[PDB]
């Protein structure tokens, strides 16, 4: 792989680990919350294992 | 206090014989400083990465 395709490839690998995204956050405080109510509003409770 | 006012920067008497651009005044100095400080962030690690 010539270096220049190379420098580009971590270049732009670097820049997805830099995007200040929201789901992170997300799954670890407010998706459970999500689940626990709407357990009790589906027709089928969940069955998990 | 009457008779008086403020000013944001520092300031001199008015000049005696013709004005010429200078590189002493305030202004000038923070703008280097800023310009300079900028060129550091920009060779910084996280500039060369990408």
């Amino acid at each position: 792989v010539n270096d220049l395709t190379r420098r580009t490839m971590t270049g732009v690998m670097t820049a997805m680990r830099q995007v200040k995204t929201m789901t992170p956050f997300y799954i670890q405080h407010m998706c459970p919350t999500e689940l626990s109510v709407l357990a009790s509003v589906t027709v089928t409770p969940p069955f998990q294992v | 206090p009457p008779n008086r006012m403020v000013y944001p920067w520092p300031n001199q008497p008015l000049p005696r014989l013709t004005v010429a651009p200078t590189y002493d005044s305030a202004m000038s100095n923070w703008i280097s400083t800023t310009i300079a400080f900028f060129i550091r962030v920009v060779n910084s690690v996280n500039m060369t990465a990408t």
